[PDB]
């Protein structure tokens, strides 16, 4: 069983799972979908979390 | 805050200004609509627990722009371990009655999950801390909210880096060191309760909560915040969980 989350979160923008073998998964936190490259967050909501709103629409 | 500089109007909008009969007590840290982070000895003399407020989108409390959403607080959840006067478990869990409204100038901060808080943001090195405390040692605290960048240190580090004081407190594994030696730069008693953010790859999480310390910028100390990490599964239990009659919940901890 491969340790991966303990290595650079295991690739992961936000959130690292270990499963068993060498398979992760990334997960990221409400109002955030994972992109198609399974590491990236993107916004599902007009307000994610730790955002800044007048830096993110500059 | 001492030595900062005002955080720009927007820039911190998960901060929280806590009010109890319209006065100011402490801050907070917006995690989500309806939930506060906050430290639990902001609590220790409250008396009117029915007139505890949250403001959030606040920035300039001497005047009223229209971005500024109020809330009563519903619940004030502090851990079991934590003992009114002492340092240990510094934390609250605080409950709106209703949620805030997302806007340009109120967003939640993201409450991490533990073992990327301890693997990850743990050792970002700089993190920003926020307040309306004072500016100086003993002088006036801000009108404006201030916001502060400052370095976060291993305990092992803090100890050996701090002077040698008598009858003061450990730093325990629910805490860390954060700040300066040389006495420049600090979060002061004003700033207790408020949010100790790290950015982590274009995103801001909370680490801390402005806890205590030995005076405020005072050389040869650091502030000491309370260290989140080790409450998640604490507060996302209770964030599950249904409220209680009376303000006042003291709940097991672990
Ligand atoms: C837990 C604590 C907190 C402070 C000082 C000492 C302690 C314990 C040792 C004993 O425990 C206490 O002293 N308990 C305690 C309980 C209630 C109040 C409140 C007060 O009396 O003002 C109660 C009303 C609402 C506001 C807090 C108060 C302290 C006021 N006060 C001194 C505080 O908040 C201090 N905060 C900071 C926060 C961050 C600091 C920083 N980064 N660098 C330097 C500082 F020096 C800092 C002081
Ligand atoms: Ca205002």
């Amino acid at each position: 069983d491969q340790l991966i989350c303990v290595n650079e979160n295991g690739g992961c923008e936000q959130y690292c799972s270990d499963h068993t073998g060498t398979k992760r998964s990334c997960r990221c936190h409400e109002g955030y979908s994972l992109l198609a490259d399974g590491v990236s967050c993107t916004p599902t909501v007009e307000y994610p979390c730790g955002k800044i709103p007048i830096l993110e629409k500059r | 805050i001492v030595g900062g500089k005002v955080c720009p109007k927007g820039e911190c909008p998960w901060q929280v200004l806590l009010l109890v009969n319209g006065a100011q007590l402490c801050g907070g840290t917006l995690i989500n609509t309806i939930w506060v982070v906050s430290a639990a000895h902001c609590f220790d003399k409250i008396k009117n627990w029915r007139n505890l407020i949250a403001v959030l989108g606040e920035h300039d409390l001497s005047e009223h722009d229209g971005d500024e959403q109020s809330r009563r607080v519903a619940q004030v959840i502090i851990p079991s371990t934590y003992v009114p006067g002492t340092t240990n478990h510094d934390i609250a869990l605080l409950r709106l009655h209703q949620p805030v409204v997302l806007t340009d100038h109120v967003v939640p901060l993201c409450l991490p999950e533990r073992t990327f808080s301890e693997r990850t943001l743990a050792f970002v090195r700089f993190s920003l801390v926020s307040g309306w405390g004072q500016l100086l040692d003993r002088g006036a605290t801000a009108l404006e909210l201030m916001v502060l960048n400052v370095p976060r240190l291993m305990t092992q580090d803090c100890l050996q880096q701090s002077r040698k004081v008598g009858d003061s407190p450990n730093i325990t594994e629910y805490m860390f060191c954060a700040g300066y030696s040389d006495g420049s730069k600090d979060s002061c008693k004003g700033d207790s309760g408020g949010p100790h953010a790290t950015h982590y790859r274009g995103t801001w999480y909370l680490t801390g909560i402005v806890s205590w310390g030995q005076g405020c910028a005072t050389v040869g100390h650091f502030g000491v915040y309370t260290r989140v990490s080790q409450y998640i599964e604490w507060l996302q239990k209770l964030m599950r969980s249904e409220p209680r009659p009376g303000v006042l919940l003291r709940a097991p901890f672990p």
